[PDB]
């Protein structure tokens, strides 16, 4: 109201009301899904057009071999943190010969996130990230909130009507981190999943996005007739 | 000629008073033995005005030191030392031993070469007056030595290297350094030349 | 090579009763080479006469630095500047370029307008004053100079002496100095009355 | 005085078939009259069906190969995985020697 | 009015209302707390489980500073990340000069003042966490408590968060119950019990229970997490003393 | 040459008066004794504009720093400015000096080297004449010395460096700062080297010099009307 | 961090008033007074010594500060204010004059470059005005005795005599009937202490006054001799005594 | 409004985040109290630790600034330790560079100038504190020098600081308008902490343990506290006459 | 952050004028009058102290007529403290002209630059602008005698006759009525001391209320005399034009 014209000041109840609007950014957001077994890690992302002429926004970013993300809000500032984890990812192959931790990653960018809601004249990021990669401690899942809260997960789903799909894996928890040495059978529950937060409209050849990775498979992104196998 | 040795009751640093320009003796009552903190004191070498830069520095830094953390270690004051001489060791020409007495830790001498490398020892020695006592010092140094054995361990073997060292010379300064306080010793050339 | 002897040049200043007077040869050359026999040493900034020797370059940037600075103190003091104040104002600015200096042998002349004291003085290229009640020398031939000001120099002097003094002070020190001649300049100071005299010597 | 260049030896080839081409080199590294490898490999595949060397001061050759590896990946994020055609792998690796024109990169490199 | 609109703006009363809505923040946050024993440190941290998808231990929130050092803290997290991370570089630089790793009152005030900066102008924000934080130095066990001020004080056992009257309840009569100290084992046992008693203010939600400590005997004065069979022996105590 | 020689309730400096280019003597009557504050003075030798530049700067600083603190300033506050400040110009100041003086702490006597190095002492002296003067210093000087004593020894070391030393020679200055007293500058204190009448006067006759142009200076400023 | 206020805090209102300079003039007209008189051989300031508790030591406070051996200062209004405007105006005489032509500033010069701080505080970004007014008395060869105001805006005005603060206007009134251009120092002090006087409630002695002049060269005072041509500081403190003994041929 | 919010002049020409900062100042809600003896200058200040789970030995409004400087801080505690580290490090710099002790006045002027910046720079705030410096001097001998947020400092006989400072004030101008001297006539400084403890007993009405207060003591090249054991010998003295 | 706190001193209103700039010239309209007069032979500045004191020392002081160097002088209207920072600006930049050209700088040139200077004010920086409006007396051979003027935003221009401060509606409307191409400086003095005595806002004009000068080549031969009037050379023109 009247304690939200900057990110430098909190409310009389200890809120920061430009990282809430930060926040409601993502919830206008396309819904992607993210989900992982003991060996594979699986991104799924509902692209949004403008219109019938226009080509599907992409979702997923890949940041090194071994790790990737997918994004909900503003696109620019999924670019500029996907571009800042590619330099992390890169400085550590460079300087130690060594692949980086996905948990790191995750410090990485809370930190890197949080410096924007403290200081003057800048703004939080309006975007959400579903990190995935495969590290030397297996397979890994993380959401990231432009608050700056990072959080370890099973599965999660953000963007609009992403809570039908949070249900869903919530359900299928028991499942689906036991399908271990089956990428198709993980990406059928993560497809499964990001159809629980459709209306009106359904996943078609050009609408859908899938990316994985795991301990044979580097980060490959799956777009047009890719996906249609799994449609 | 410095030098600075451990014993039962501490620590003992020693040192000649000579200062010089070539050949000309600048100055023959000089006091190498200086104080960074009330039982942490250090002995220089080389550049006098490196080694009086530096350790003015150290007294600053163990004294802000002391305003926010209490006595300071004389591990702590080496390594203030060491910080100095290692990253201007391209703009220095210093050779320093650093001495103290904790009563937890009791005496430590640290001795600080040109590079800018710490070394601890029960007993150090430095200058060009050194060279011509390293056999001396091995033959006649023991662990946990009484005041008056390290007394005369000091003043015999500075007493050799200023013989021999042109550089070295005029009078024998010690420091001693106990629980029982400061103790400053003087020894003349009547005294030493003799033995 | 060595910048104080390729233009080459000499002043020389003196004391006498109630008055000062300071000389200069006229010539400026590029080593062996002769190229002006007009190039005065010596500008005044108010009643404050200031002699310059060393490399040409130089000699013509202070002279114009020191006709900034009097200029802007007159401006803001209401009053021009004396012998004294100038004297530390020319060591203030030469010092300041300690390590990067300028390549001259400044003399300071006038006479105090309040007291009515003369003074002289010099300097090194880099701001030592030498303030001396006799005489100052400087430039190529400031041996020579020193020989014959050393002997010839009495004090009290009246100026129409003192003229003949410096003159010949100045024009045999020159005639045995290579990059020295050309031509030369004497002003002769009272505290009212300035009188400026170019001599007539060998031009070889 | 400090010598920031040394001399690692070793040789090698490159050879242009009608539709192949061979990059040779030999294993073996040396400082003076000493051996310090008698294999260290100096050929490397950099991904694209490109392979390089850069022979000579190794530590140069080394740090020149890890940076045009690293364009060479960059490459595929910044223009959508698109394949790094030699010519423009050539031109890029100009710009990365003369980016050193003054303190060069001490190497004969072959790719 | 307006004062509270501005961070470091002196109210009529005195007062920084900008630093008071940071508390707000805190008291918002999971409970968290600290007891000090005979030869060292221990924390222990309210995990609000959100969801099931959430995997256990993993989302690990006592952070080590050093290697002697434990931070805990309640409110934003990525805040008290920000601060463990200054404390990092403070504690390292420290060691760097003076060779000895940080004393842990010295390293309250490197915490402390920066805090403390974060309250002298406009153009930054206050730190929304209390932190509670120590370890073992050279001269023994040290517990302490910073809060969105700066303000810090050596404590025998502090809590903060949600559950914070609960768990302050809880310390106090462990002081006046063993008034010649508790034992670290003790100390980790009593800390599980602790925070299960104050996730009463946190029901809705379960939780996962997470203790650290530092101790002489039983760690060497280093820092380590409270692992497998010790954290289990800590939750059945825990459990038991809730029924 | 310069001296410093400490005595009973205070401190003497001296100073001969030669300065040299070369082999030339550009001043005869220089004056080498500088004053930082009243009751604190040095001495200077080396390159001559670095020991007045360096010398009026600490002066200036010190004269700042007691209005700031309401105190008579310290000679230990010269000392450590000095030293600082030319140990960070790494010996390219070429200042070497002799300070001294009296306050609230009593007597002191320090020297300084271009490099920033400091000495105490009862007795110092810098210069190319101080190896003259320290013979002096060194055969005659006692504990326990008074002021007339005192200033006479240090006269005495500088006559040493006059005469022996080419780099030194003409007169002698002395300052003496003796405690619970305003300082003493004792400008040419000794006058040893007076030249001899010339056996001729070089005054020419009116007319001997050959003119081509005269002319009057405009001095003044533009005149009214 | 940084300071983010580049910009100024002084700004011209419709009306044309520049409001932080006004208010400044306000502060200046609460505090106590302080008044400035130029004699033919001499000048005097004067003011209160206005102590906050009898337990403070009121001799460590100075309100009259020597700027150079020949300039004096006295202010009215904020205290801490004037305070580093005086080591502001001491070190500027060296940095912009002393260190340059060896010799210490003519009063009107120090006074104008005091009155450029005090401009550029009115000015530049993220400073208010001082909260002073300013009487600067001193001597120096060509200009003679000389005593000048500085306000708040930065101008200064050259007086004969005034009086800034509380009781100014009155002071000032009070000034004019006492002033001609033949007085001496000594009767330049007396209307001081008169005109003083007035504006003051409790006590007045030596103990509760600071008075200083610049006068004639005190050679006593310098700390050294052998220079014929440094003869010794014109500002001189009058002491506690020095004062009383006037208040009796009061 | 919001000549209320930075440091600039209000239309009545008053600075009015100073003077909220001075309102910050008794928020702790502590008395502090200084004297000077004839070798030595003494501080007392109430002690309050409210909470048992604090630990009471940290709990402390007295810094040790250098070896012969003390000081005692009355306001909130990260205010105060902003300022003690800065007096610090300007204690320990004035002696690198001057080459002898910072004196007790000097350093509250510097304080006292830092804190009046802050008054005339927005970005800056007040610190809500008032800071008193004291030591024996080498110079001016025992001294108590006194700084607040308007960058006001002055030298004082004697002060108090706090809450209930006028009633000390007060109870202490009548004792030396009794004695109509600058100080305590007292040998050792043990009898001057009792006489500063006696008084504020008498001025607040207020019994005081061992516990209850705390003591700075400045003597001859150094500055010490005193422990509650020191305390509680010189608490037994005052009772037993 | 700081941003509240900004008053925006370099912006349009919605009219499209500076708003400080147009309140900067009301700030000005209260300053005390300032005329300057060209004639063929020389200029006359003339200027208004304003509400003086008897203890005012008048013969040391100096608020409204500047030197800035032997050929050019400034008549100065608004805050004192704002135009000495601006006057040693234009007095050093006329010594750069001098040391660069060995010449002395064309008047225009000068004005030119001071104007540029506060132009600045208006466009960047978020400062306040100075107060100030200047009278530009000076003279080069270029264009002989020459009048500009420069207010706070920064535009200049030349003039035959012109005043400055307060009452410059008055003052302008006089000066246009009795000013004649043909004038010489005597004429031009006297209109000067006329125009200011109906236009001021004091009971009398005298003396101790004046600051005068004028730019002559009333100088031996060619070269030109700038004359700052003491006050008792004051009193003497007033009696001498017959308005005391
Ligand atoms: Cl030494
Ligand atoms: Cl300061
Ligand atoms: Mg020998
Ligand atoms: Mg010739
Ligand atoms: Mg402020």
């Amino acid at each position: 109201n009247n304690y939200d014209g900057d990110t430098v000041t909190f409310s009389p109840t200890g809120r920061l009301f430009q990282v809430e609007y930060a926040l409601e950014a993502i919830k206008q957001g396309s819904v992607t899904v993210g989900l992982r077994s003991n060996t594979h890690a699986v991104l799924v992302a509902l692209k949004r057009n403008a219109d019938e002429l226009s080509s599907y926004q992409k979702k997923i970013i890949k940041c090194d071999e071994h790790m990737g993300l997918s994004l909900a809000g503003l696109a620019p500032d999924a670019r500029v943190l996907s571009n800042y984890l590619r330099q992390q990812c890169n400085y550590s192959s460079l300087v130690f010969n060594r692949k980086l931790a996905v948990e790191r990653a995750g410090h990485l960018l809370c930190d890197k996130a949080q410096k924007n809601t403290q200081s003057y004249g800048g703004r939080p990021y309006g975007v959400g990230l579903l990190i995935i990669g495969y590290d030397k401690s297996g397979a890994h899942l993380l959401e990231f909130q432009p608050s700056g809260n990072v959080t370890e997960l099973y599965g999660t789903a953000i963007g609009a009507r992403s809570q039908g799909a949070k249900t869903y894996l919530e359900r299928t928890l028991d499942t689906f981190i036991k399908i271990d040495g089956n990428p198709d059978e993980l990406i059928k529950a993560g497809v499964e999943a990001i159809s629980q937060s459709l209306r009106d409209e359904s996943l078609t050849v050009d609408n859908l996005s899938i990316a994985i990775v795991g301990k044979d498979t580097p980060f490959t992104i799956y777009d047009g007739e890719a996906v249609a196998k799994y449609i | 000629s410095i030098m600075a040795v451990t014993f039962k009751d501490g620590v003992i640093l020693g040192a000649d008073s000579r200062t010089t320009t070539g050949a000309y003796i600048a100055n023959r009552v000089t006091d190498k033995l200086t104080r960074v903190h009330d039982k942490i004191w250090c002995c220089r070498s080389g550049s006098a005005a490196d080694t009086q830069a530096i350790a003015d520095i150290v007294q600053y830094h163990l004294e802000l030191y002391t305003s926010q953390y209490g006595t300071p270690s004389t591990e702590t004051a080496a390594s203030v030392f060491k910080e100095l001489c290692y990253e201007n060791k391209d703009n220095l020409t210093a050779g320093i031993i650093v001495a103290g007495y904790d009563d937890k830790n009791k005496g430590e001498v640290y001795t600080i070469p040109l590079g800018g490398s710490v070394h601890k020892l029960p007993y150090a020695i430095a200058g060009s007056g050194s060279t011509f006592i390293y056999g001396y010092c091995d033959k006649n140094f023991r662990e946990n030595m009484s005041k008056e054995e390290t007394v005369d361990f000091i003043k015999h073997s500075l007493s050799q290297a200023i013989k021999w060292d042109g550089s070295s010379g005029g009078v024998i300064r010690m420091v001693v350094l106990t629980a029982a306080g400061v103790e400053r010793l003087i020894f003349y050339p009547d005294e030493y030349e003799q033995l | 090579s060595d910048p104080s002897s390729i233009n080459g040049g000499i002043v020389v200043a003196m004391t006498g009763k109630d008055c000062v007077a300071i000389a200069c040869d006229l010539r400026l050359g590029s080593q062996s080479l002769g190229v002006s026999n007009k190039f005065e040493k010596i500008f005044h900034y108010g009643h404050v006469f200031l002699g310059i020797t060393g490399l040409a370059t130089d000699v013509t940037t202070l002279n114009e630095m020191f006709r900034y600075k009097t200029n802007l103190y007159k401006l803001k003091e209401e009053r021009a500047i004396e012998p004294e104040t100038f004297t530390q104002l020319v060591s203030s600015s030469l010092y300041e370029r300690r390590f990067g200096p300028y390549f001259v042998g400044p003399v300071v002349a006038g006479i105090n307008s309040k007291s009515g004291k003369p003074f002289i003085a010099g300097f090194d290229l880099i701001g030592c004053i030498d303030e001396a009640k006799d005489f100052i020398v400087s430039g190529t031939a400031s041996d020579q100079l020193f020989g014959m000001c050393e002997s010839l120099y009495e004090p009290n002097l009246e100026p129409e002496d003192l003229f003949e003094t410096i003159s010949q002070a100045l024009l045999n020190a020159a005639d045995r100095d290579a990059l020295s001649g050309w031509g030369a300049v004497v002003y002769i100071i009272k505290k009212d009355e300035v009188v400026k005299r170019y001599l007539k010597m060998r031009q070889d | 005085q400090f010598n920031p260049y040394g001399d690692n030896g070793g040789t090698i080839l490159g050879i242009a078939g009608e539709d192949f081409a061979v990059l040779a080199g030999d294993t073996r590294n040396i400082t003076d009259y000493s051996i310090n490898s008698r294999y260290e490999p100096k050929v490397f595949d950099c991904g694209d069906n490109i392979v390089m060397s850069a022979n000579g001061f190794a530590a140069d050759g080394d740090a020149l190969v890890k940076r045009f590896k690293n364009s060479v990946k960059w490459y595929h994020f910044d223009h959508n995985d698109k394949k790094l055609s030699i010519n423009s792998a050539a031109r890029n690796i100009q710009h990365l020697l003369y980016g050193k024109r003054f303190f060069p990169y001490y190497v004969h490199t072959i790719i | 009015t307006g004062y509270d609109l501005s961070n470091s703006v002196f109210s009529p009363d005195g007062r920084n209302f900008q630093v008071e809505y940071a508390v707000k923040a805190v008291e918002n946050g999971t409970t968290s707390i600290g007891i000090k024993c005979n030869d060292g440190v221990v924390f222990a941290v309210e995990k609000l489980i959100t969801s099931k998808l959430l995997v256990p231990q993993k989302n690990v929130k006592i952070q080590v500073v050093d290697r002697h050092i434990g931070c805990v803290y309640s409110g934003l997290i990525p805040d008290g990340r920000h601060l463990v991370n200054r404390g990092r570089e403070e504690a390292a630089s420290f060691k760097k000069l003076y060779k000895t790793p940080i004393p842990i009152p010295a390293f309250a005030d490197r915490l402390g003042q920066y805090v403390q900066a974060h309250t002298l102008y406009n153009s930054v924000r206050p730190f929304g966490v209390s932190t509670i934080f120590g370890g073992v130095d050279k001269n023994g066990a040290h517990l302490y408590m910073l809060e969105p001020s700066g303000s810090y004080w050596g404590y025998k056992g502090a809590a903060t968060g949600k559950g914070r009257q609960s768990a302050k309840a809880e310390l106090e009569k462990l002081v006046d119950h063993h008034p010649e100290g508790l034992s670290a084992r003790e100390a980790v046992k009593q800390a599980a019990k602790i925070i299960y008693l104050a996730h009463e203010d946190n029901k809705e939600k379960d939780f996962e229970l997470e203790i650290s400590w530092c101790s002489l005997s039983e760690t060497n004065g280093l820092h380590k997490f409270v692992k497998g069979d010790l954290l289990q022996e800590a939750i059945d105590f825990a459990q038991k003393e809730i029924n | 040459t310069i001296v410093g020689v400490k005595f009973n309730n205070g401190v003497v400096i001296a100073a001969d008066t030669r300065s040299t280019q070369g082999p030339i003597v550009a001043d005869k009557n220089c004056a080498k004794l500088h004053r930082i504050s009243p009751k604190i003075w040095c001495a200077g030798a080396g390159t001559a504009a670095d020991t007045e530049a360096v010398t009026q700067l600490i002066g200036s600083n010190i004269e700042l720093h007691s209005l700031y603190t309401s105190r008579e300033p310290r000679v230990v506050s010269a000392l450590q400015m000095l030293k600082q400040h030319l140990f960070k110009y790494q010996g390219h100041i070429g200042a070497y000096l002799i300070v001294a003086g009296v306050d609230p702490t009593g007597s002191h006597l320090f020297s300084i080297h271009a490099h920033g190095s400091t000495d105490v002492g009862y007795y110092l002296s810098l210069g190319s004449g101080s190896l003259a003067a320290m013979a002096v210093l060194e055969s005659h000087w006692k504990q326990d010395l008074t002021k007339e004593e005192a200033i006479k020894l240090a006269s005495d070391a500088i006559q040493a460096g006059i005469w022996n030393d080419l780099g030194s020679g003409s007169n002698v200055d002395v300052c003496v700062m003796e405690i619970g007293k305003d300082a003493e500058y004792l400008r040419n204190y000794l006058t040893p080297n007076v030249r001899e009448e010339k056996q001729k006067s070089y005054k020419f006759p009116r007319g001997t010099t050959a003119v081509l142009k005269e002319s009057i200076v405009n001095i003044c400023d533009i005149q009214e009307e | 961090m940084t300071d983010r206020y580049s910009f100024s805090l002084t700004t011209f209102s419709p009306s044309g008033k520049l409001g932080q300079i006004d208010y400044a003039l306000t502060a200046v007209k609460q505090g106590v007074t302080s008044l400035g008189i130029k004699a033919t051989n001499g000048v005097v300031i004067a003011t209160e010594k206005k102590s906050s508790s009898p337990l403070a030591m009121s001799e460590t406070l100075s309100k009259v500060s020597l700027l150079t051996p020949d300039i004096g200062a006295v202010y009215s209004g904020m205290g801490p204010d004037y305070r580093v405007l005086v080591d502001k105006s001491r070190k500027v005489a060296h940095t912009s004059y002393k260190r340059i032509y060896g010799e210490y500033p003519p009063t009107k010069l120090l006074v104008s470059e005091v009155a450029k701080i005090m401009q550029e505080a009115t000015q530049s970004g993220g400073v208010r005005p001082f909260g002073v007014s300013l009487l600067i008395a001193g001597h120096d060869e060509f200009n003679g005795f000389s005593l000048y105001q500085v306000d708040p805006s930065g101008s200064y005005f050259p007086w004969k005599a005034t009086a800034i603060g509380k009781g100014s206007v009155a002071a000032k009134t009070f000034l004019e009937k006492r002033w001609n251009d033949e007085l001496e120092l000594e009767d330049a002090i007396h209307i001081a202490l008169l005109t003083l006087k007035e504006s003051v409630e409790g006590e007045f002695n030596g103990d509760t006054i600071e008075l200083a002049i610049i006068g004639d060269e005190n050679p006593d005072l310098l700390g050294y001799t052998g220079i014929p041509t440094d003869k010794g500081p014109r500002f001189r403190k009058l002491t506690s005594q020095e004062i009383n003994d006037r208040l009796e041929a009061l | 409004g919001y000549d209320r919010h930075i440091t600039i002049f209000s239309p009545e020409g008053r600075l009015y985040q100073v003077e909220y900062a001075f309102k910050a100042t008794n928020q702790t809600n502590i008395n502090s109290l200084a004297v000077r003896g004839k070798d030595c200058t003494v501080v007392i200040s109430q002690k309050k630790v409210p909470d048992k789970l604090l630990d009471p030995t940290t709990v402390s409004y007295i810094f040790c600034i250098s070896r012969t400087i003390g000081m005692v801080v009355n306001g909130p505690i990260p205010d105060a330790r902003n300022a003690a580290l800065r007096a610090k490090a300007e204690a320990a710099e004035f002696r690198y560079k001057y080459g002898y002790d910072m004196p007790c006045d000097v350093l509250a002027k510097r304080m006292a100038n830092l804190s009046q910046i802050y008054t005339q720079r927005a970005y800056m705030r007040p610190l809500g504190v008032i800071l008193t410096f004291v030591s024996v001097d080498e110079e001016l001998g025992p001294s108590i020098y006194k700084t607040d947020p308007a960058g006001y400092y002055v030298g004082y006989k004697a002060t108090a600081t706090g809450p209930k400072q006028q009633e000390i004030t007060t109870n202490l101008e009548n004792h030396f308008k009794k004695s109509k001297i600058d100080h305590i006539n007292e040998e050792s400084w043990e009898k001057v902490v009792e006489f500063a403890i006696t008084h504020m007993i008498d001025a607040l009405g207020t019994e005081f343990s061992k516990n209850d207060l705390e003591v700075g003591v400045a003597t001859k090249d150094k500055f010490f506290t005193l422990s509650a054991e020191n305390i509680e010998e010189r608490l037994v003295a005052i009772a037993e006459q | 952050g700081s941003r509240r706190y900004d008053s925006r001193t370099t912006i349009f209103s919605p009219e499209g004028r500076l708003y400080q700039v147009e309140y900067a010239l009301e700030s000005i309209s209260h300053a005390g009058t300032a005329i300057g007069i060209m004639a063929s032979d020389g200029i006359v500045l003339a200027a208004e102290r304003k509400v003086t004191s008897t203890l005012l020392e008048q013969d040391t002081s100096t608020e409204k007529l500047y030197k800035l160097n032997d050929k050019i002088a400034v008549a100065v209207a608004g805050l004192t403290a704002d135009a000495e920072i601006l006057i040693n600006t234009a007095r050093i930049h006329a010594q750069n002209y001098l040391k660069t050209y060995n010449e002395d700088i064309p008047v225009e040139i000068l004005v030119r630059r001071l104007s540029d200077i506060k132009q600045g004010y208006t466009q960047h920086g978020g400062l306040r602008p100075f107060g100030v409006s200047f009278i530009y007396a000076g003279y080069d051979d270029r264009y002989g005698y020459q009048l500009y003027t420069s207010n706070p935003s920064g535009n200049y221009t030349g003039w035959k006759a012109i005043s400055v401060g307060a009452n410059t509606s008055a003052a302008q409307t006089l000066l246009q009525m009795d000013y004649k191409d043909d004038m010489k400086v005597d004429d031009a003095i006297e209109l000067a001391l006329k125009t200011l005595s109906k236009t001021t806002d004091s009971s009398a004009l005298t003396y101790d209320r004046l600051e005068f000068a004028t730019i002559r080549k009333g100088a031996n031969d060619g070269e030109v005399y700038q004359k700052i009037f003491k006050p008792q050379e004051i009193k003497d023109i007033l009696v001498k034009t017959g308005i005391t």
